[PDB]
């Protein structure tokens, strides 16, 4: 699997492989699960448990949403914007990503799943929380980075990041990055999912292509 | 280690165990008693294997068929208690296992002189002959060969004196002591026997 | 050997009209890591006979030199050209190597294809053999393909598929092989079994090597990627 | 194994208008010590329901009372004959219910199912409850492969109560010459809608 | 086994061989391994049969009450979380590797369910020991976009081929299409002495009439 | 690494007054995988004899080969030609030989002796054997054992018929293994019979269950 | 396996069944177990038959070997050792075997027990196998010095019908040979047991045998 | 399971030993002779263990000191057999160890009548009495309250039938029957004790 | 551990770090061996495996150069001139690979050493081999890297490399893999030892440099 996140001057993109499995049992995998409009998450490890995971986090999400609602009135590619214009009551990325710090700690004997946070909010703007194995959470302000084929590619990432990088020259950047982690890792292949999530817009993008 | 051995007829039904308590590499006892458990109502449940599991399953069993035959003011049926025994003795096999095997024995008006052998996973089947142990190995055969259906109690006892002197013999635990069990004739009886 | 570390991935042979062809990808693996992609995974061991291997990578060299040393030897007590060997009999040596390594615990980590042309008739080319520098319709019955195991257990069929093929192109080559194939309908039904191995199967590669075993005797096609 | 200690089979088949159903009589051991030769391994539910259970005797001994319990409590509650197929699915989820703790026992279900008429029904199972409605014979226990063989070997369809008789008794004593820890007399027991034929057979005792 | 799945214009064949083996022996040969969850939803199973069966009879009453409750349609992503949830709970004990198919109003729907709760959406999908023919077959033959005829007939080859491939699979083939409006079930899609009286001694004999 | 591998298959053998049938099936697999579907089993030792066998198959095909070399041997210096019984005492030598890491292979050695009598002789792993009248090997014996037992001696059978020829024991063999391709999931593809008479070896095939 | 022997007023009687089993399986009902090791010493096999096979007829080979170079019968004593000496050269190594080895010599009627471990134990009434604590019982019951030869042929032939009918592992049919002076007799070459257990417990056949 | 017993003196060394030849659970026999193997010389070792290394060892032994006596013409010292038996039974300690106990004795001119007690790991040392198997558990004692320095013949045949009677009574192997040596007065003796 | 070669223009560049095993046993060791003057070899892998086949192919190396002589006549930096202008006698590159290929094969049942041997002679002019763990020799006619710390830099490596690198290019670019495998992995650290290989002259360079970013 090679899951990676990477910071942008306006948003960030997250960015996976779709290669489940020597016998390849999947090859189009939604690693990049969707749990709120607002907020992503990437996902390695056992695909049971992540899934199980990300389930109870939409529910909790869910909740939270339902939650945070004030009372009374107030003020191939595919691409939505926000039904929350001001986010006045999407969950903060913080909170969703602490809870599932919280439920990875709390069964550390048997879960083995690392995961890659990533939205946007009006507090501290767009982010990206890393969660390891033993449910350690770590906010990587420029990068992260998990999965076998991740190993191929932290000094490419490294030596190509930049602080204020445009949109265009992140997009070629994760997805060489990707790319490079599918051409060196038996374990990671098909097609390239990435996602792009700004202040207002979330897009999509599906990339068919890999190295010479 | 503990040999007994159980023979049913027509109008006699005896059981015979050795009378040793062991304790490691020594005897504690050559009369030992805590083997048969005489219940009224004209039962007995023989029992081999640990002594304290043998103290603990027989006193439960011999208990709990008191307070049967007490609660409801009658005598309770051999082949009732023998399927007691097994339910019991099967109910703690997956949680507590007692390593006891069980020769049932006993007279009924309804089914005759009635015996039943069972071991320690609860297997239970009526049978005209039984034994248990190592020893069983070296007098069931000999429990074959004399055997026949219109025995009397002399006989019996004629091949029971077979079997343990083919246990002194030939046996590597050389077991000399045996006490007896008859019933016969609406009566409960005991003998100990030296060959 | 005590178990594989660089591994090579699954070879396919089928005969046709001409002769034997042969294919294997170019990647050997070490452990879950495509640190090869150019590695020659198919051997020639003489004009009329090569081999092919799936399994650890350091057992098939020493195999490679073994079998090279006889040719060599063969070679030089050779006096016309029915003296040289068969693919019969280097498959005959090769399965004789794997049962007495088998008999002490102590495998070659590898399944071995050999395969060849397993007569003189049809060409002239060992009266002057050469080692450092139109085709003609040869019987089935005159040409070999073997399969040898970790085992030893070895045999021969019209078309063998040794490594993570026997699941997956030998049930396309069960429906789809026939007798006196063209050079064209070889290739393409290769280059499709290929093409499934590929979308299924993780320590496979798209980059392909034929050889071509016929009457003009063993030839290595350029490497190429298999179109999407 | 712990099929290995007791041992023993069962075995069934149907015909024309009748269904046969046979098992060995023995109580092994050890696996080799015979302890007794009477030990019935076939138990009657109702009048067209017949259930042979082979396997850990203390466990063929705790399924039968288990079933006999909800046969009777059903037949009460209902008042009425329980179908065959109702105790199938019912014998399969008490089997699945102890996924985790199971009974050693490998049963088989052989009876009529009643509509009259009297089709055959045979079910088979193992412990942990994963039926295979068969047609034609159904098999169980130790002595499984063997019995297999004779009854591909010498079913016919469509026999007569008699025929049927002398098949499966013969694919039963064929079956348990050729097994060390299965024998010691057979019973067979030939169900037909107006009567019911239960004979032993005269077979190898060592 | 081989279990076979595949999602055609607004339906989805699913597709079994017949065979069912204690071991090296063949005992029943002529199984069924296509279940009935809804009448717009199947499933196929791999895996062990008692878990399979069990688990499938589970998810069926559970969906005809919750249909009953609900009173809409099944849904197959319910099936599909249902199934997840019970088998995760277990931790992979519960060996059941199972391909759900169904149509409902977000269309044709094929899922492969793996034995520790997790599942795929996925266009084709094929398990059981005879899986990898199936798969490679199943690769070589598929199209974007085919009609019911030619998913049966695929389906059908698929299995055929794990049939003669597989020593664990065998017999007869199956398969059920599956449409919103109603499905079709096909048990037999493909198909690919006396002795003498009293020759057998007794030593008794008693008749007793009912 | 273990060093054993079980590649299936079956082999049936019978007897009669002066003729023997070996029946085998031709089916060569892994573990639910075939390797090839014609993978013969028995061996021609002498114009009188042949050896069939079950288990491992480089075992049994090293095990004949070896066999074969030993006979010529003996051949050539003894200037006579070996009885089944001569062949059968010298494998039971050649497989005690490896006691101690034995042939994963079940055999049985076919053939008429010099008084034109049929004689098999049936074997284990480390070289225990005796004569036999029928005899079976392979994954599929525990079924055709049974069979055989039932048609052939008939134990249990109140009233025999003991008329035996050529050709219904032709045809009760390829009953056997009919049952036992279709119980057996090693045992499929072709089979070949062999039978000895007095004359000679005869081949015949039969093609079974593809499955 | 059971096999006993035992001496008597008129010389040696050994007798063996005939079983022979891989585990649960039954291989064979026709096994020779009683192996003449020369003219006078006989042999019985138990346990592992290869081993039993083997070593008995190499044995047999050493005496023969032996008798020719020095034109004199071996004894049973000396037999006995040679073989005790060869089977506990290979502790260590998994043999099973366990041989009665009973005789004529000079030096009178002889009889002893060997097994692999190595042991030379010298008596007058042996059983071996798994059904050995069975026959024991019979035989001790019973066994007297001036039985007839009739008298002690039935006393074995009950001996071993009894060791078949409650083991599991024995069975098949019965062979009792007689070893005299001037060589030895083959008094029951062979009988199943099945009309033992009809003679013997269960004559009237009108019910089946409960024990 | 198998009992060696062993006593010393100023004129005499007495052994004693069950006659037991055993396998598995059974007896082969009560009259068991592969125990004692006594060597030209007014010399004995008695062993105990596996039948197979008795034979084997016991034989070994002491056809290696009958080629001595005769390579030489003389008779060996007690000291030097016992030695000699200990270093070989040593050399296979650690290659193929016998699992053989070791009671020698004997009468020599020089050391008078002595005795020693060794083991399976051939740790040897001389003493004034012994025993060997679970019998020494229960024969150890009984030959210390009882010794003195000045014991004649019958005292210590008196002894030993205690030991023989203790062995009967506590010991679960219920041993009865013996079989004695008895070296005094420059000859070597037998006997035979039932209970 | 990180150990990389890498052919450019005339020429190849072999690097190394220099930290030895959680504690820091040697912090100055010298990975890269010197078997001739024309050959040099990277070690990865247990120590004294390493050093031993090592020190064995320096002695096979020895006897190798003795006997390729023939009779008659004929015709902080530090930088060697190769005695042997002509390469007369020097073995080449793959004879020692592939011996040594043969002595890590033939006890690969406890050896647990991989290697990269490089070099130059006039017949294949420069030459980098690889040998594996179970004893398997690949030719890398690009570049071949190993180590603990090589799995972080085969992107970077593969994205910057081209066919006809120029020396300071070349060195740069083996200098920064280094420098970010020492980076990204504990087990490498300390100096970089650098060894270039030409036609005549042989360069040992010694760099001490860390990582901003
Ligand atoms: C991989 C091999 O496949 N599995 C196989 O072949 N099996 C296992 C299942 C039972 C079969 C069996 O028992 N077959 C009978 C005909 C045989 N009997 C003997 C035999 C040998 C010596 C004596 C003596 N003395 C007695 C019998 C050898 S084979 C043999």
């Amino acid at each position: 699997t090679t899951i990676i996140g990477i910071i942008y001057d306006n948003g960030v993109m997250l960015a996976c492989d779709s290669r489940t499995s020597t016998f390849i049992s999947n090859k189009c995998s939604r690693k990049i699960n969707r749990i709120n409009e607002n907020l992503y998450v990437c996902r390695s490890g056992a695909s049971a448990h992540s899934q199980k995971i990300i389930e109870i986090i939409k529910h909790y999400c869910v909740s939270m949403k339902n939650e945070n609602r004030k009372k009374g009135r107030f003020h191939t590619k595919n691409k939505y914007f926000y039904e929350d214009k001001f986010n006045d009551y999407n969950p903060l990325v913080e909170n969703v990503a602490h809870i599932t710090k919280k439920i990875i700690y709390t069964n550390n004997n048997f879960l083995s799943c690392a995961l890659i946070f990533g939205g946007y909010d009006k507090i501290k703007k767009q982010q990206l929380y890393a969660v390891n194995l033993n449910g350690s959470i770590i906010e990587k302000h420029d990068f992260a980075v998990s999965g076998s084929g991740s190993i191929y590619i932290q000094s490419y990432l490294q030596d190509k990041y930049k602080k204020f990088m445009t949109k265009k020259e992140c997009f070629n950047l994760i997805l060489n990055c990707v790319k490079y982690a599918m051409h060196n890792d038996n374990s990671s292949g098909g097609l390239i999912r990435i996602v792009n999530i700004t202040k207002s817009f979330v897009e999509e993008f599906t990339v068919v292509n890999t190295q010479m | 280690m503990d040999t007994l051995i159980g023979l049913r007829g027509n109008n006699f039904v005896v059981l015979a165990a050795d009378t040793y308590s062991i304790n490691s590499i020594i005897k504690l006892k050559n009369d030992d008693n805590t083997k048969f458990y005489d219940i009224h109502g004209n039962k007995c449940l023989l029992l081999g294997g640990s002594i304290g599991d043998r103290l603990q399953f027989g006193e439960f069993i011999r208990k709990n068929v008191h307070l049967y035959q007490y609660q409801n003011n009658t005598d309770m049926f051999v082949k009732s208690f023998a399927f007691f025994t097994r339910k019991n003795l099967a109910y703690y096999l997956r949680r507590n296992p007692f390593e006891v095997n069980c020769l049932i024995a006993g007279y009924d008006k309804k089914d005759g002189y009635q015996l039943y052998w069972c071991d320690y996973l609860s297997n239970m089947d009526s049978v005209n002959k039984g034994a248990h142990g190592y020893g069983a190995y070296l007098v069931s055969a000999i429990l074959d060969k004399y055997y026949h259906e219109n025995l009397t109690v002399d006989e019996a006892l004629d091949i029971f004196k077979l079997c343990f002197e083919e246990l002194k013999k030939r046996f590597l635990l050389t077991q000399i002591n045996y006490e007896l069990r008859i019933m016969y004739d609406n009566k409960v009886e005991t003998q100990y026997v030296t060959v | 050997t005590l178990g594989p570390v660089v591994t090579g991935t699954s070879v396919i042979a089928i005969k046709y009209k001409h002769g034997i062809m042969i294919a294997a990808d170019r990647k050997a693996s070490y452990g879950s890591y495509a640190k090869f992609q150019n590695v020659e995974r198919i051997f020639k061991i003489n004009n009329k006979t090569v081999m092919g291997f799936s399994g650890e990578l350091a057992d098939a060299q020493y195999l490679h030199e073994l079998l090279t040393r006889k040719n060599i030897n063969n070679l030089s007590e050779k006096k016309r050209k029915e003296d040289m060997y068969t693919p019969q009999h280097y498959h005959s040596y090769v399965s004789r190597v794997f049962y007495v390594r088998k008999n002490r615990i102590d495998p070659l980590f590898n399944n071995i294809i050999i395969a060849g042309i397993n007569s003189q008739k049809y060409d002239n080319n060992d009266d002057n053999v050469l080692l450092y520098t139109e085709y003609k319709e040869i019987h089935k019955d005159d040409l070999y393909i073997g399969f040898v195991d970790m085992h030893g257990t070895n045999f021969c069929d019209d078309y063998i598929t040794t490594g993570y093929a026997r699941y997956f192109a030998l049930t396309l080559l069960r429906d789809h092989y026939k007798d006196n194939m063209t050079e064209e309908e070889a290739r393409i039904l290769i280059n499709e079994c290929l093409r499934i191995l590929y979308f299924r199967d993780a320590t496979s590669s798209n980059f392909i090597q034929i050889v071509k075993v016929t009457s003009k005797g063993v030839e290595y096609e350029e490497p190429y990627i298999l179109p999407c | 194994s712990i099929y290995n200690y007791n041992g023993g089979c069962v075995l069934g088949m149907s015909g024309s208008n009748c269904v046969a159903i046979a098992c060995d009589l023995r109580l092994g051991a050890n696996t080799f010590t015979t302890v007794s030769t009477k030990f019935s391994k076939i138990f009657k539910m109702n009048n067209n329901v017949y259930v042979g259970l082979s396997g850990l005797a203390t466990d063929i001994q705790t399924l039968y009372e288990i079933l006999r319990y909800r046969v009777n409590l059903y037949e009460v509650r209902q008042d009425a004959e329980m179908d065959v197929e109702c105790f199938a699915n019912m014998l399969s989820s008490i089997l699945y219910s102890n996924r985790f703790s199971p009974y050693f026992v490998n049963p088989i279900v052989v009876g009529f199912k009643l509509k009259v008429n009297y089709e055959p029904y045979l079910t088979a199972y193992d412990l942990i409850g994963a039926k295979c409605e068969t047609r034609d014979f159904v098999v169980n226990g130790v002595t499984s492969e063997q019995l297999f063989g004779m009854c591909e070997s010498l079913y016919v369809k469509d026999q007569d109560e008699n025929g049927l008789f002398e098949t499966i008794s013969q694919c039963l004593l064929s079956a348990l010459d050729r097994d060390c820890i299965s024998g010691w007399g057979a019973e067979v027991l030939v169900l037909t809608p107006e009567k019911i034929i239960k004979k032993k057979l005269k077979a190898r005792m060592d | 086994t081989t279990i076979c799945g595949l999602v055609c214009q607004n339906a989805v064949i699913l597709g079994a061989d017949t065979r069912a083996t204690e071991g090296p022996i063949v005992a029943d040969k002529n199984c069924s391994k296509l279940h009935y969850i809804s009448k717009n939803i199947w499933c196929a199973g791999a895996g062990v049969a008692g878990d399979l069966e069990h688990t499938t009879l589970w998810l069926q009453h559970n969906v005809e009450l919750h249909r009953l409750n609900t009173n809409t349609q099944p849904r197959v992503s319910m099936c599909v979380s249902r199934l997840t949830q019970e088998l995760f709970k277990y931790q992979g004990y519960k060996v059941c590797a199972i391909v759900l198919g169904g149509v409902d109003v977000n269309g044709p729907q094929l899922y492969g369910i793996h034995p520790h709760g997790s599942s795929c959406l996925l266009p084709f999908t094929a398990l059981g020991s005879g899986s990898l023919n199936a798969m490679a077959v199943l690769e070589a033959k598929y199209r974007d976009n085919m009609t019911i005829e030619e998913g049966k007939n695929l389906v059908c080859e698929a299995i055929c081929a794990g049939i003669f491939n597989d020593l664990g699979s065998g017999g007869n083939v199956d398969i059920c299409v599956i449409t919103k409006d109603s499905y079709q079930h096909i048990r037999p899609y493909k198909e690919p002495t006396i002795y003498p009286k009293g020759t057998t001694p007794i030593l008794s004999e008693k008749i007793e009439y009912i | 690494w273990y060093p054993y591998i079980d590649n299936g298959g079956t082999v049936i053998g019978l007897t009669g007054k002066d003729y023997v049938i070996l029946a085998a099936d031709t089916r060569l697999s892994l573990s639910y995988s075939i390797y090839t579907r014609f993978c013969p089993k028995i061996s021609k030792l002498t114009d009188k004899c042949i050896i069939g066998s079950s288990g491992m198959q480089s075992d049994i095909k090293t095990l004949h080969s070896l066999l074969q070399k030993k006979i010529q041997l003996f051949v050539l210096e003894h200037s006579h030609y070996p009885d089944i019984h001569v062949i059968a005492r010298l494998l039971c030598v050649i497989l005690y030989s490896r006691r101690f890491f034995p042939y994963y292979a079940f055999n049985i050695l076919a053939g008429v002796d010099e008084n034109n009598k049929g004689v098999l002789y049936n074997y284990d792993s480390v070289g225990s054997y005796c004569e036999a009248t029928h005899s079976c090997v392979g994954s599929g014996s525990q079924l055709i054992l049974p069979i055989l037992d039932n048609r052939v001696e008939q134990k249990n059978q109140l009233i025999k018929n003991t008329n035996f020829n050529l050709g219904d024991d032709i045809n009760f063999v390829k009953d056997a293994i009919t049952s036992a391709t279709e119980r057996d999931i090693y045992t499929g593809d072709k089979t070949l019979i062999y039978v000895i008479d007095k004359m000679g070896i005869n081949v015949n095939t039969l093609d079974l269950k593809q499955d | 396996t059971t096999t006993l022997a035992f001496k008597f007023k008129d010389g040696i009687i050994v007798a063996v069944d005939s079983r022979a089993s891989m585990g649960s399986f039954i291989s064979s009902q026709n096994v020779e177990k009683i192996i003449e090791i020369n003219k006078n010493i006989l042999g019985t096999m138990a346990g592992g038959a290869a081993d039993c096979l083997y070593w008995e007829k190499y044995l047999g080979k050493i005496i023969k070997i032996y008798e020719l170079r020095n034109n004199e019968k071996i004894s049973v004593r000396a037999a006995s050792t040679i073989l005790s000496n060869i089977l506990y050269q290979y502790k260590g190594y998994g043999l099973c075997c366990g041989i009665i080895l009973s005789g004529y010599d000079h030096t009178g009627f002889n009889m002893f027990y060997v097994d692999d471990s190595g042991k030379k134990v010298e008596g007058n009434l042996f059983s071996c196998g798994s059904g050995s604590t069975y026959a024991y019982s019979i035989l001790d019951s019973a066994y007297d010095y001036n039985l007839n030869l009739d008298q002690a042929v039935e006393l074995a032939r009950n001996a071993i019908y009894h060791a078949t009918f409650r083991d599991g592992g024995s069975g098949g049919k019965v062979r009792v040979f007689h070893i005299h002076k001037n060589g030895y007799d083959k008094i029951i070459e062979g009988e199943d047991v099945f009309d033992l257990h009809y003679h013997y417990t269960n004559p009237e056949q009108k019910d089946q045998y409960v024990m």
